């Protein structure tokens, strides 16, 4: 019958970094999958022996998509190792830059990385812009007119008629494709908003630079707090607040309504891409030394048992190498980590990736927006509960819909909406604290000769941790365990498929030469291979 | 993907963190939509292109072999150790990919310190043998214009492309092959804290009242005096730059800065 045989997708585009996905398909459905990360840099090797204060500048260059997040994780890690308790204002400013990062990151992911799996941009040219404008105005309080959308259509028409399709060259939707479902008018609205998002994200990123010097790769964190005395001024706070407000409006008025319209059209995608286990670290602390003080709390769930959320024990993480291109087969806790590259080529000695395979109590764990949202929901988080219930009700689906590619994509929008609102709460608290006369942003500290430290960040892709062993006041060991490592790393020495590999089993493939269904699931995890491998 | 009227750009990703690609998305006046729809034809770019896998490979071959010619923009260092094995795309080493494609380009721009000078993965002990593009490909005659920084100011990329399209040639380049129109001044000579430097008014710590008052960050490690870039002039995101945020320059537009400029908090 249908296709039986291998499919390889190399490069996987519209991700960060260098990913090769291999699947075996039987009768048009995926029966096996391998997640192969094909670039190694070795930042952990490079850090050895250096000044712990330098680590955040190197590790920030783990990734420029999730920029700032590694600087924050390393600074939390060295703050922890030195035993410094940073001032309240440093926590606020660090938290505000992080909230801005999530909004930038998720908006770009949905439009610029994910949406071409679901939107036929060329079909937008046949749409009726008056009909499209009525649809757009019914899903958003933002009023869109026929002329608004005709402007987009005319621009796209001129682009396509030049024959230079640029980033749309060889798109899987060109010519039509059976797994693309949208009508012309919905394709035109999504395309209009893709283009709009290209300029809105400039403002979303600018918000990070107001306090954080620049985007990408911020430069305002130090051990002990932050450096940006200008961030205390009413002028910088007003500039941030105006950019945040505009970004939140876009989230609420453009991204979430689009996400819901697309999800409604692709409701069969509730049936693919599910996973069993979830881990999240919590984010936006009131207390840098207490994860349970975070607005989102840490937690662990096995086999979708959300009635029995397990506390997160940081000692139950081990990183496997048996199916990775490193020496040997021994899993290691990151305070005893090892990064000893040894390449065997694809499936040589059963090894096929430069990512290690993190396991929690021996199990493969999804992390990222779906873990953060589901675990916060199950902890009774009122804001997460209110918008996930509203999203479920709009879509007319039950909560089991969330254990899927569609649900993961929706969770990314839910977390964006919730964080966009919480950034305003954080901003008010920050303003309040300045008004009490607290203008301190950095605290003094001393470097110990020997210490261990760990820093935890829940980044846009999930639980990030940096682990340091200080020896003679220098980096004796520095290990990064990154969200995409959890999600997209390979099998472990118990041969358990990782979340992305397992989630791919059962994927239908209508056309093996244009396997957009594989990209829909892989992209729903928002892979970052520079992150996962470092 | 191309042919006609807009100049073709092939954008390659080697050993990189994608911060340089992100920096281009921050392009301002012109913005990135103007750049991709009006100015240029972006014919290959793994971060945002629609095609994947074989379809993406075919898009790349069509662009590189075009009789109309293409410009290459390259992000990331080339890993050369172990015969290039540490970095592959479509199961080809990055070294082989770049060796085959870049000699066919009408012009090559190395964008970001990794592509220009080797960058973060080339820092000691350089396990993957990462090299900048011109070092890696010297023997093939490749001479990329180097636009340095980690990441660079995207103003400097668009300014170099526009110059090239107008004048059919590279602008004046310094001895590191960087355009002098952007890299001809130290960041220090342009810095607002220079009067404090001259007066020997240095912040002794980040928590100090001197730091609050905006005194010079040289004692806290600032590499402004040895770094060529236009940061204080152009700023980033139309609003800020490191020492206006209170933090020293870490020298990120300079070759080997990860080893030359460290420890970052010492001078
Ligand atoms: S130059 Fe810096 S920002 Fe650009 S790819 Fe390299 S590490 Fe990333
Ligand atoms: S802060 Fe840095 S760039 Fe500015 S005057 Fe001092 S040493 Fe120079
Ligand atoms: S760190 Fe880099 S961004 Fe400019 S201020 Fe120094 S050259
Ligand atoms: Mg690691």
């Amino acid at each position: 019958s249908s296709y039986s045989g291998p499919i390889v997708v190399d490069p996987v585009t519209r991700i960060e970094g260098h990913l090769r996905i291999e699947v075996e398909v039987e009768n048009g459905k995926v029966k096996n999958a391998y997640s192969s990360s094909t670039l190694f840099r070795g930042l952990e090797i490079i850090l050895k022996g250096r000044d712990p204060r330098d680590a955040q500048h190197f590790t920030q260059r783990t990734c420029g998509v999730c920029t700032y997040t590694h600087a924050l994780a390393s600074t939390r890690c060295v703050d922890n190792a030195v035993g410094v308790h940073i001032p309240k204002n440093a926590t606020y400013i660090r938290n505000l830059v992080l909230g801005a990062q999530y909004l930038h990151d998720h908006i770009v992911h949905f439009y610029h990385l994910h949406a071409l799996d679901f939107v036929d941009v060329t079909a937008a040219l046949k749409a009726d812009p008056a009909k499209a404008a009525k649809v757009a105005s019914s899903i958003s309080p933002r009023k869109t007119t026929a002329a608004d959308l005709k402007a987009v259509q005319d621009k796209l028409k001129t682009f396509v008629e030049t024959g230079q399709l640029g980033p749309f060259t060889n798109a899987y939707f060109l010519g039509g494709h059976p797994a693309y479902y949208l009508d012309p008018e919905t394709n035109l609205i999504a395309t209009a908003h893709y283009l709009e998002a290209l300029r809105l994200q400039v403002k979303a990123a600018r918000a990070m630079a107001v306090f954080g010097a620049k985007n990408p790769h911020t430069q305002f964190t130090v051990v002990g707090g932050v450096t940006c005395y200008d961030a205390l001024t009413p002028q910088r706070i007003a500039e941030f607040e105006a950019l945040w407000k505009e970004t939140k409006a876009f989230v609420d008025e453009v991204y979430i309504p689009d996400l819901l319209v697309v999800a409604a059209a692709y409701k069969d995608w509730t049936q693919y891409g599910g996973t069993d286990n979830f881990i999240t670290f919590g984010e936006f602390p009131k207390d840098e030394y207490d994860l349970n003080s975070r607005f989102f709390k840490p937690g662990v769930v096995f086999k979708r048992d959300f009635k029995n959320i397990k506390p997160f024990d940081k000692m139950q993480i081990e990183e496997h190498v048996r199916h990775s291109w490193y020496e040997g087969a021994e899993a290691r806790h990151p305070w005893k980590g090892q990064t000893q590259p040894k390449y065997t080529d694809l499936h040589g000695d059963d090894r096929y990736s430069w990512m290690k395979a993190p396991r929690y109590m021996g199990e493969p764990m999804e992390t990222g927006p779906l873990a953060q949202v589901l675990i916060a929901y199950s902890q009774g988080h009122p804001k997460v509960k209110a918008v996930t219930d509203a999203v479920l009700a709009k879509l007319g689906v039950g909560p089991e819909a969330l254990f899927s590619t569609l649900g993961r994509t929706a969770a990314r929008g839910i977390e964006t909406a919730v964080i966009a609102e919480y950034v305003g709460v954080m901003l008010q608290e920050y303003k309040d604290n300045i008004a009490k006369g607290d203008n301190v942003i950095c605290a003094p500290w001393e470097m110990p000769k020997q210490a261990e430290g760990v820093g935890f960040v829940n980044a846009p892709r999930g639980g990030l941790s940096h682990w340091i062993r200080i020896e003679d006041g220098k980096i004796g060991n520095f290990q990064l365990v990154v969200p995409s490592t959890w999600t997209l790393g390979p099998r472990c020495d118990k041969n358990k498929l990782s979340p992305v590999e397992a989630s791919l089993i059962g994927t239908p493939v209508a056309d093996a030469k244009r396997p957009v269904e594989i990209l829909r699931t892989v992209h729903s995890f928002d892979p970052c291979i520079a992150c996962g491998v470092h | 993907l191309m042919g006609p009227r807009r100049p073709s750009v092939v954008y390659l990703h080697n050993a990189e963190c994608t911060g340089c690609s992100e920096s281009v998305l921050r392009a301002f006046e012109p913005y990135i939509d103007t750049l991709i729809l009006d100015t240029l034809s972006l014919d290959y770019h793994e971060t945002i292109m629609a095609a994947a896998g074989d379809a993406a490979e075919a898009a790349l071959e069509q662009a590189v072999n075009s009789p109309h010619g293409f410009i290459a923009v390259v992000e990331g260092g080339i890993p050369t150790a172990a015969n290039g094995i540490y970095g592959k795309v479509a199961n080809h080493t990055m070294l082989d990919i770049c060796s085959r494609i870049l000699p066919k380009a009408q012009a090559v721009i190395a964008y970001g310190t990794c592509a220009t000078f080797g960058g973060v993965q080339a820092a000691k002990p350089n396990p993957t043998g990462a090299k900048g593009v011109n070092d890696a490909l010297k023997h093939l005659g490749v001479k990329a214009i180097n636009i340095a920084g980690c990441p660079p100011n995207p103003y400097n990329l668009v300014g170099t492309i526009v110059y090239y399209l107008k004048n059919k040639a590279a602008p004046e380049l310094d001895s590191l092959n960087r355009p002098t129109m952007f890299f001809g001044q130290t960041v220090h000579e342009q810095c607002p804290r220079l009067p404090h430097f001259d007066a020997g008014e240095f912040a002794p710590s980040f928590e100090s009242e001197e730091a609050r008052k905006g005194w010079c960050l040289y004692e806290l490690g600032c590499k402004g005096p040895v770094t060529m870039n236009n940061c204080p002039k152009i700023k980033f995101n139309q609003t800020n730059w490191p020492v206006d945020a209170g933090h020293p320059c870490i020298g990120c537009s300079e070759p080997d800065f990860w080893d030359a400029m460290t420890p970052f908090y010492q001078n």
